């Protein structure tokens, strides 16, 4: 049950600093190196550096020297990474991963941390439901969906009926325009469950911390 | 008269090999390969020679000529040059007393390893022992094993918790008490150096025959052995891989300068004493040249001997030769190299010849290190001493033994690092700077070239004269200034030294040469007349 | 430093086929190489470590081999949940570096896209805007044309095409074409049409709706 639980997403203006944590569990925390890997959007993995939790001995990368600072807390068994002088290149998904001394591999990774460095104001999303028309032909299955428009930065989570049931759900990647993201989602449910039961889409924006839920009415 | 003249050498080859045996030691075997690999790789060969030719060779030859000319010890030779600097000959003595406190205990470790190598199964192979912990994980064990931050190897456990027993001390604060086994080993070594000295330069030239020649045979056997090991090309690649961006850093040149200076070991009066017994018409130039070249090339082949085995070790592990070579010090020989020996066929043989090689590497250098001081005091106090030479030699050996008891404790290694880096080194460089300044700028370089013109029949060339006038004193001055400006941070065995360590080493370093300034004040206050006349009798020889 | 070079940025394979990915390093690596699997939207997962050896919790269908600069990661039976991005990494020398990555796309038979057009909701009409949606679900391959018609006329303005990642169940791509317009322009037109041209059939699939109370 080895689990590394990182912090949530972060939106910060350029020139500021940001700190990301890592909560380790399921293993002896003093036995392993803690690491951080930066993954840029569409790019490959990049090793930042490791730290020895016993003495906190830090080993960085020449590319990241003077960029990232690693710390560790043995009381809570929690590792920290701090970044200063933030630019647009620093926007990426960061991970904290456990590694042994040898052979050196990353066995367990954190869920990841989405970082966005921009001066754009945090914009609450607009949630508009998409309801099939009353003139459509109802077949063996009907397709519903919900729309999200005008939010920044990219952090959004759209669920359906508290997670039950999505086996058909298709989610469309977000598109950035005029500094605001826009995306949409759809689901294919049989004609026997609609509109008999209650099907409601939930849109959560952790950056603005705004959760708006909308139910589909034909 | 009561005593007319002193002794001489039994054969040219005896002292020719005696100065070489003095100059060849452990540092040539280990210290040079590591500093060569981490700085510039093979490109480190360029600055290493420049600091030799310009810095090292003129100090070795200038130090070697005065001994064969004046034929006096490290003390009495200053009475004939600059009496106020006579304290130098005393400072070296005190300096020697510090150096003998550690340098022998290393051979004591190698001896405890040698007597433990007579078992069919070597102790650092298996993890089942009285001294091993639960972290011990060895090979010929379950596969798939992954190393842990707290895990340790059976060789690391054997050196750490058994022979050194460093787990029993918390640091410099509490290092007590003393280990009796290493006390017995260092007693056997102080006994084997006693019988190679007490009879004078007669035995010290005869015993050198075995101690100087054996390390080359052992290095040949270990070279043919390491060359046949698979994956040995990784350590040779990491060893010779040129990095030319390192020469731009001002540090690597200082590292090469200090390395060649300490490797040749001039200005300590040992070469002065070895040259003191020799023919007057004998050639100094060819001697110093050949000996220095033999030392440097010995380090060069030692690099291959080390890095073939470390390349095989990086092949058995996964590459990155810097990772297995991370630790710089005795742990490279006593843990890494030893653990690499335990995994090879006829491991008892290659272990015995290895540790015996180490002991023979230190023994001759100890013979000469004591020989310079004994010659210095015997020549400084003649006929009040020399009543028996074995009496004075024994009186020095026992004093060195009681001085090495601080090093024989459980925390002795910390005292080794502290004394070597923070105390003995800067004071040897300092006294060597005082000698290089005194011979050139006081007795004069022109009269020195005239003395060389008397012994060799011809005056030394302008290349050497311009080196003694300028290049050499600035060559030592650069090293001393570099150390004093930024003393390095000391670390050993996952333990960082306290901030006050530099205060202690300096306190031990300064206390060695306290004698020269107070002696200058002694002759300055003793000599009557004007201070210019006192400094005139001090500048003019007696 | 060390450069891990993956020459193939994309590789195609079919369910059940034997697939292999090559990893070219800078210098001689000996046996030290690690193969990681990162699924879309997930953290990387360690699969292979130190040439042939497998980490715990890794199925038998994943293998690896090679000793040298070049290494090979081999999958015998490819499943639908095996769709992910694979990375190779050298753990010997500091710093540790990764390859460019190889995205493994699954090849299967063609599928007819299901197209569904949707009118703007009243909640969006309260805010003064309207958007007609065109959904394309369960098709293959990714390449498909989408043409919009407001009334009888091709509308190329205000159209956004979004292609998702390949599916981990039936391995079928899905895309969305969005038409965003003002409310004033939305109330001046009635029947909207969106069509899609794919390689499964020569006739583009056409969907239409009426603006007046469906
Ligand atoms: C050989 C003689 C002349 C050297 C003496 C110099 C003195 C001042 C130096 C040498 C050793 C030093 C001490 C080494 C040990 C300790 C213990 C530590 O918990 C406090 C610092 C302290 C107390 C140091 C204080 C300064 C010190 C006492
Ligand atoms: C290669 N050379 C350095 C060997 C000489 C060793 C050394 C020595 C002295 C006394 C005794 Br007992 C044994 C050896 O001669 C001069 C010197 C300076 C330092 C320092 N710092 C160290 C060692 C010596
Ligand atoms: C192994 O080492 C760790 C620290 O290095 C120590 O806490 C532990 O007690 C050791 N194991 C045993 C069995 O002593
Ligand atoms: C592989 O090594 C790890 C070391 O932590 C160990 O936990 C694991 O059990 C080993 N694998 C097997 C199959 O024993
Ligand atoms: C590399 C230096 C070997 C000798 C160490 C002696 C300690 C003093 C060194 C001063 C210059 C670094
Ligand atoms: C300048 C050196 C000072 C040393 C004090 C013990």
């Amino acid at each position: 049950e080895v689990q590394l639980q990182q912090s949530g997403p972060e939106l910060v203006k350029p020139g500021a600093s940001v700190k990301i944590s890592c909560k380790a569990s399921g293993y002896t925390f003093t036995d392993y190196y803690m690491n951080w890997v930066k993954q840029s959007h569409g790019k490959s993995l990049e090793w930042i550096g490791n730290i020895n939790p016993n003495n906190g001995g830090t080993s960085y990368n020449q590319k990241f020297k003077g960029k990232a600072t690693l710390t560790v807390d043995k009381s809570s068994t929690t590792a920290y990474m701090e970044l200063r002088s933030l630019t647009s290149e620093d926007s990426a998904v960061y991970y904290c991963t456990r590694s042994p001394v040898r052979p050196y591999y990353f066995d367990y990774w954190g869920q990841g941390t989405t970082l966005t460095v921009s001066s754009a104001k945090t914009t609450p999303p607009s949630v508009y439901p998409l309801a099939p028309g009353c003139g459509d032909t109802t077949g063996s299955s009907v397709t519903l969906g919900c729309l999200v428009k005008g939010y920044f930065p990219e952090s959004v989570t759209v669920t359906w009926n508290s997670g039950s049931l999505s086996s058909s759900v298709h989610t469309f990647p977000a598109l950035l325009q005029s500094g605001l993201y826009t995306m949409s989602s759809s689901v294919t449910v049989p004609s026997s469950t609609w509109p008999s039961q209650t099907v409601t889409c939930s849109v959560a924006h952790p950056a603005s911390s705004t959760t708006v839920d909308k139910k589909l009415e034909p | 008269g009561s005593q007319g003249e002193r002794e001489t050498w039994g054969k040219k080859v005896d002292f020719l090999l005696s100065v070489i045996g003095y100059a060849v030691d452990l540092g040539n075997v280990w210290r040079f390969p590591y500093i060569c690999a981490q700085n510039g790789g093979g490109a480190f060969l360029l600055p290493y020679t420049i600091m030799a030719i310009f810095g090292g060779i003129p100090l070795f030859y200038m130090e070697l000529a005065l001994g064969q000319y004046h034929r006096n010890g490290c003390i009495s030779i200053w009475r004939k040059i600059c009496p106020i600097f006579k304290g130098i000959g005393y400072a070296i003595c005190i300096i020697a007393f510090y150096i003998a406190s550690y340098y022998n205990t290393i051979m004591a470790w190698a001896l405890y390893y040698l007597i433990s190598s007579f078992t069919d199964q070597l102790p650092w192979t298996s993890c089942k022992n009285s001294w091993n912990t639960g972290n011990c994980t060895n090979y010929f064990s379950e596969d798939n094993i992954t190393w842990t931050l707290h895990s340790t190897s059976p060789a690391e456990e054997f050196y750490t918790r058994h022979v050194l027993q460093i787990h029993r001390s918390k640091g410099l604060q509490d290092l007590g008490g003393i280990s009796w086994q290493l006390a017995l080993c260092i007693m056997l070594i102080f006994t084997v150096i006693y019988f190679s000295i007490w009879k004078g330069v007669k035995t010290s030239g005869k015993v050198v025959w075995v101690t100087a020649t054996f390390p080359y045979i052992a290095l040949s056997v270990l070279l043919v052995r390491g060359a046949t090991l698979p994956g040995a090309w990784r350590g040779v690649l990491f060893y010779l891989k040129p990095n030319w961006q390192k020469l731009l850093e001002t540090g690597v040149w200082i590292d090469a300068a200090a390395q060649i200076f300490f490797s040749l070991g001039p200005g300590f009066g040992v070469l002065l004493a070895f040259a003191s017994y020799n023919k007057f018409n004998n050639n100094c130039y060819q001697d110093a040249l050949v000996t220095s070249v033999v030392n440097c090339m010995t380090s060069f082949v030692s690099g291959f001997v080390i890095f073939t085995v470390l390349g095989y070790m990086a092949e058995m592990r996964n590459e990155d030769v810097s990772e297995v070579a991370k630790d710089a010090g005795p742990s490279l020989l006593f843990i890494t190299y030893a653990e690499a020996i335990a995994n090879m066929p006829a491991s008892t043989f290659f272990a015995i010849i290895f540790f015996l090689m180490l002991i023979t590497l230190g023994l001759d250098s100890s013979f000469a290190g004591l020989e310079g001081v004994i010659t210095a005091v015997l020549d400084e106090f003649p006929h009040v001493w020399a009543k028996r030479r074995e009496r004075f030699v024994l009186a020095v050996v026992i004093t060195c033994f009681f001085g090495s008891l601080v090093t024989l404790t459980f925390g002795g290694a910390y005292v080794v690092k502290l004394l070597e880096e923070y105390a003995t080194g800067p004071a040897v460089l300092t006294v060597a700077l005082i000698e290089a300044v005194a011979v050139s700028w006081f007795y004069g370089i022109t009269q020195f070239c005239r003395d060389v013109k008397e012994m060799l029949g011809f005056s030394p060339g302008w290349f050497w004269r311009i080196c003694w006038v300028a290049i050499s004193p600035l060559f030592l001055l650069f090293i001393i200034a570099s150390f004093l400006m930024s003393p390095p941070q000391l670390r050993l065995f996952q333990y960082n030294y306290p901030y006050w360590s530099i205060i202690l080493g300096y306190a031990i370093g300064t206390s060695s040469f306290i004698c020269i300034p107070t002696y200058i004040a002694y002759r300055l206050i003793i000599t009557p007349g004007t201070f210019k006349e006192r400094i005139i009798k001090s500048i003019t020889p007696e | 430093d060390i450069v891990m070079t993956q020459s193939h940025k994309f590789m195609s394979t079919s369910v059940g086929d034997r697939v292999s990915i090559t990893c070219k390093a800078s210098q001689d690596v000996s046996t030290a190489v690690a193969w990681y699997q990162q699924k879309p939207g997930q953290s990387p997962k360690l699969l292979i470590y130190s040439a042939s050896y497998r980490y715990t919790g890794v199925p038998d269908r994943f293998t690896g081999s090679g000793s040298g600069t070049d290494f090979t990661f081999t999958i015998s039976s490819v499943q639908a949940e095996d769709l992910a991005v694979y990375y190779c990494q050298q753990h010997y020398s500091i710093p540790r570096t990764f390859g460019g990555g190889t995205k493994l796309e699954i090849k299967r038979a063609d599928a007819a896209p299901t197209v569904s057009i949707f009118p703007p909701s009243s909640e969006q009409l309260t805010s003064g805007g309207a958007s007609v949606v065109c959904f394309l679900n369960n098709f293959y391959p990714k390449d498909i044309n989408v043409k919009w018609k407001i009334d009888g006329s091709e509308r190329q303005n205000g159209v956004l095409n979004s292609w998702t990642d390949q599916d981990s169940k039936d391995s079928t791509y899905s895309m969305s074409s969005t038409l965003t317009l003002t409310k004033d322009e939305y109330e001046r037109h009635n029947s909207y049409t969106c069509e899609a041209t794919h390689k499964t059939s020569t006739s583009p699939i056409v969907k239409s709706f009426n603006r007046n109370e469906c």
